[PDB]
């Protein structure tokens, strides 16, 4: 009635949470349930769309204003269009954040630095290297009355910046048609007499198989490798034929610049940055100091 | 006789022989039990290359601090058969023996991060993917490190860009020993061949 | 024979023509070359874009 | 911008009929950016003479050829920003130049090194 | 697919019937990529059409 | 709807880290990665070679040069070409190091000693006992005015050695035509009126199965055994017929031996060294000592 | 050679002696022997009736 | 192969396709030792080109 | 992506060395060795006699 | 064979091919009662006739 054992010793690793940081695996989590089985439905009628909103393509694929350049009949032909925002005419081509604006708040100063993501940069500050199609639309907002040509051409590699203390700009002295002729460069003209727009789409051309998500993150006139390592290059939109306007309209137009992603794919779950993830909470006034979250691991 | 100086490629096999597949196979059948064939396997087997790594408490160690110094000695297989290549491809596996002596805590844990290689535990942060081991319970850590690269090869060289592939950091919240044994995972292979390096044999220090 | 990462020292044909895209060497014996095995690109550069020419 | 190219040796070496020697032709990657121990450089004579080579005689091998492939470690060339080295090409010497013990200008050889380039792509 | 595991994968892999790439800026529908409709697909609504034993206790 | 449990009680062993030292099992190493499933693809266009770079036949089949001798018209019939390197005319045959040089530093003296391992005798270092195919392309430096005849024979066994408080080398003394005699040996006499080289290739013969890779590693007056048990014996190469050459050429010609293995096995992944395999780092000075790896296991 | 582990956390409970008192199952009573399938036969001419 | 364990070896083997002595001089391709083309051979990009469930989280 | 478990709970005793005294069954003794399958061959010409 | 346990015995039995009482005075070879000559009866030996991946590290 009772026979003997014929199983082997087995051997073994009392290792609770084994691979609990990977997406596909058998959980170990108790559910405080009545079955088991407690699987909830599908999603037929709970959101009021029937998408996968959580895909990387439609997330990256949701674009946002990032630039908002102010092109006025003075501004000279082979000349970044400088006015209006922080990286005038230089738009660095990648998923990371490039922009960044320091939040400084005396009592000495703390010297806070906030970022401008877009939905495809959100997404890559989540992870460590990135590789995509980069897109932008470059928007005239202009009448029937203005007209001019606008060159935007990619240029591989480092961006010419001027290194400051706490942030990262471009340098508009060495993005002129003598120091940085558009000849040998990818470029489309675009004609404003009627048309507008163009959405321009920047395929990943680079040495490395994948690029650094950091971006902004941490660059200044120390550090800023990492921030030439995170694009493929940059487009700089510049006049090939100053503004015509005349008199009975405005004498500047804005460029609005949306940027997306396509194609794209994200290589391992981890930041890149020398902190973690972190949304910043706009304090009430501008006396008050910002949060920072606890990473002692004791 | 023609003056020259030409090779006609004459080659010559002593001892009227038998086939040496099917006696070197007659021979590993009654005195070895196997037959290596490739370097990888050997990749594959975990070796120890320091059998104690002391560590402080509450301080994060990227384990470049531990595979810088062992690459050059040569005592592991990942070091001993790095000297013939030049490139490497693939993620790694490091296994953590405790041979702690003292008991600081009354729960002991071991935690590993990942982190990009030749960066410092000041320059990442403590997020993404981790395993934590009790070395009571589990006195062997096992993690393993994939190849998160932005190249398809990585020199054994030095490079202008950092950061570029993953690597490990160790955490302990006491000061732990550890046995280190480290191999390759199921994709780890070096590149392309090259001479090799002398070897350093035994020392003797006698009196003058 | 088979030697693997070099080519040794050895006699060839007695009367070799190289010719290289505008240079033509003339050699006593066929030269002793040590080529890739199984050579391979281990580049992108193809697959970003065209190789253009002078025209 | 970017680049992707292997590197073709070739030597013509010229010696008359009463000279002899032997040289390597081997070629080092990173040699320059690895560790010493790890270079063709700092090495020993059956060390250099493991790495990729052509053995190059007077009197056999009046001409040695070499393709070098494509040596970093990145998806191209960089010819703007990197100006950075893959592969170290050494000439190495086996057997000395065996003359006449008679001191003489003729005991001697000259050498001629080509070099060209294959498996060529500039795209950016 | 290749492995040297007797298990190929963690967990049994169910099909979608979904027709897009994944990375894509292409809108895809969700209930694709799972379909749990209200029939015995999910475990314990095909227990309780079938009325097995088990949701009676027994 | 809650049954009871039939199965039975489970023997074991709690032993993490089974078999970690093989090659072959299931590894229960986590992975700090996204997918359980994470496989890098093939080799397809990663190194510059297709070819198998980590096989054993790839790595002991590369040749390297291990003696360059000299062979003066002045050297006598039947006596080994000892001119010109450290081993002269002594080959050992076999895959383990039979080279090595002290050097020593002085402030007493520390007395290291260095090898000249070829890719043949890296791999068997390696391992502990070895079996092979030895291969010797043995090449001669010459023009097509220096003629001689060249004995290269294979005597098994021991090697007669001069034996030293530090080393090991060949007895030239005992290895003439009179006490030599390579008459009852496998012998191949080339002719250097016009031809150069040849490939000698020696069989394993020995009545072991396998033999050690210990080779000259701490080979001395009082370590001699295992360096005789590590070579199935050596070749010997010797004039037939002095080297004629007129005054009008080299009154000397370079012996250059190339050596690498055929048909290899290697049994154990253990070396059968004092201590563990190291490779040599050449200081900067010759005053500055060497590096020495902790064996301490505590 | 060496592939990476599929398998789940495996639930448990140090339980040694689970239903000893229960006439039928498996049990992990090591025999002091040298077969594992030590059997005895059968009762043909053992006891004086069968 | 002749075991006494019911497993007879550790991991589940995965042929090659190639013809050479292993331990030999002759140079093999690595790609016929494993075949692992960016195909559904590899699991992971096998889950992508079938859509699986589990790349999207169900 | 990643289940829950519907495993039991399994019975158990940490019992090394079960059955170490018999000659049959499936021995936990690591190899130091390279194969797993480690097997020597067959006694053909080992013993003066087969 | 009359067992009760799921598993007859502890390991998998491998015939022999011999033919006498192994308790008896007669002589019997040895190389009948294990057959494993130098073929792909041995697991390893085996996995290099076939090539397989493992051996490659694969």
């Amino acid at each position: 009635s009772k026979p003997r054992n014929q199983n082997q010793v087995m051997p073994y690793q009392n290792v609770p949470g084994w691979g609990y940081s990977l997406y596909k695996g058998i959980d170990m989590s108790v559910p405080l349930a009545y079955d088991p089985n407690n699987e909830l439905g599908d999603l037929r009628d709970v959101f009021p769309s029937a998408v996968d909103e959580m895909a990387i393509g439609y997330v990256c694929g949701n674009p946002a204003i990032k630039h908002v350049l102010t092109w006025s009949t003075t501004d000279v032909v082979q000349n970044p269009i400088s006015n209006g925002d922080d990286w005038g005419g230089v738009i660095p081509v990648g998923m990371p954040c490039y922009s960044k604006t320091i939040r400084a708040v005396k009592g000495s100063t703390s010297k806070t630095e906030v970022m401008d993501p877009a939905p495809c940069e959100y997404v890559a500050n989540l992870f460590s290297y990135w590789r995509a199609t980069m897109c932008y639309r470059i928007t005239v907002v202009k009448t029937a009355f203005h007209t001019g040509r606008l060159e935007i051409f990619f240029e591989p590699g480092s961006i010419p910046t001027v290194r400051t203390a706490d942030n990262l700009g471009p340098d508009q002295t060495q993005l002129n048609g003598t120091i940085a002729p558009s000849d040998n460069n990818y470029k489309y003209i675009l004609d404003l007499t009627n048309d507008t727009e163009v959405t321009i789409k920047v395929p990943y051309v680079s040495n490395k198989m994948f690029m650094k998500t950091v971006g902004i993150y941490g660059a200044h006139d120390e550090d800023n490798w990492n921030f030439d390592e995170s694009f493929t290059g940059f487009l700089c939109i510049r006049p090939i034929t100053k503004l015509m306007a005349p008199d009975t309209v405005s004498q500047k137009v804005s460029i609005v610049v949306w940027k997306w992603a396509e194609d794209v794919v994200v290589v391992e779950p981890k930041p890149l940055t020398s902190g973690p993830t972190q949304v910043y909470n706009p304090p009430a006034v501008a006396r008050d100091l910002v949060k920072q979250i606890d990473v002692s691991m004791q | 006789i023609n003056l020259s100086n030409k090779t006609d490629e004459n080659t010559i096999s002593f001892f009227d022989s038998g086939d040496p597949e099917r006696m070197n196979n007659e021979a590993l059948m009654r005195g070895c039990g196997e037959q290596i064939v490739n370097l990888r396997p050997l990749l594959r087997t975990f070796r120890t290359i320091n059998d104690n790594w002391s560590l402080a408490a509450n301080t994060k160690t990227p384990i470049t601090d531990l595979t810088n110094t062992a690459d050059a000695e040569g005592r592991d297989y990942m070091s001993y058969l790095s000297f013939l290549y030049r490139f490497y491809r693939g993620g790694r596996r490091y296994k953590f023996f405790n041979t702690t002596p003292l008991k600081q805590s009354q729960t002991c844990y071991v935690r590993s991060f990942l982190i990009p290689r030749n960066y410092t535990a000041d320059e990442i942060n403590t997020d993404g993917p981790s395993h934590i081991t009790y070395p009571v319970i589990n006195p062997v850590h096992e993690v393993e490190v994939p190849f998160y690269s932005q190249y398809r090869k990585i020199p054994i060289a030095s490079t202008s860009d950092k950061g570029y592939d993953s690597s490990l950091m160790y955490y302990t919240n006491v000061g732990t020993q550890q046995i280190v044994a480290r191999a390759g995972n199921d994709d780890f292979t070096f590149g392309w061949m090259i001479g090799t390096p002398q070897l350093q044999g035994i020392t003797k220090e006698v009196a003058n | 024979t088979n030697v693997h990462n070099t080519k040794l020292a050895s006699t060839s044909a007695e009367n070799a023509i190289e010719k290289e895209q505008i240079t033509t060497f003339h050699d006593v014996e066929t030269p002793n070359r040590i080529d890739t095995p199984m050579a391979q690109d281990t580049s992108s550069a193809r697959s970003m874009d065209d190789t253009h020419s002078i025209i | 911008k970017y680049l992707r190219c292997d590197v073709q040796v070739k030597i013509v070496l010229n010696a008359n009929p009463f000279i002899a020697g032997r040289l390597y032709l081997a070629y080092s990657p990173y040699d320059d950016k690895v560790a010493p121990e790890r270079r063709i450089i700092y090495t020993s004579r059956a060390g250099v003479t493991g790495y990729p080579g052509v053995e190059l005689d007077f009197q056999l091998d009046n001409s040695v050829e070499m393709t070098i492939p494509y040596a970093s470690f990145q998806e191209a060339y960089d010819l703007v920003s990197g100006n950075e080295d893959f592969v170290q090409l050494y000439l190495f010497t086996i057997a000395p130049v065996l003359g006449p013990s008679a001191e003489s200008a003729n005991s001697k050889v000259d050498l001629s090194v080509y070099m060209w380039l294959d498996n060529i792509s500039l795209v950016i | 697919p290749t492995s040297e595991n007797p298990k190929i994968g963690p967990i049994s892999e169910v099909a979608s019937g979904v027709k897009t790439a994944a990375n894509g800026i292409e809108r895809i529908p969700v209930l694709g990529e799972i379909a749990k409709p209200v029939t015995a697909a999910v475990k314990w609504f095909a227990d309780i059409v079938g009325g097995v034993a088990a949701i009676f206790g027994w």
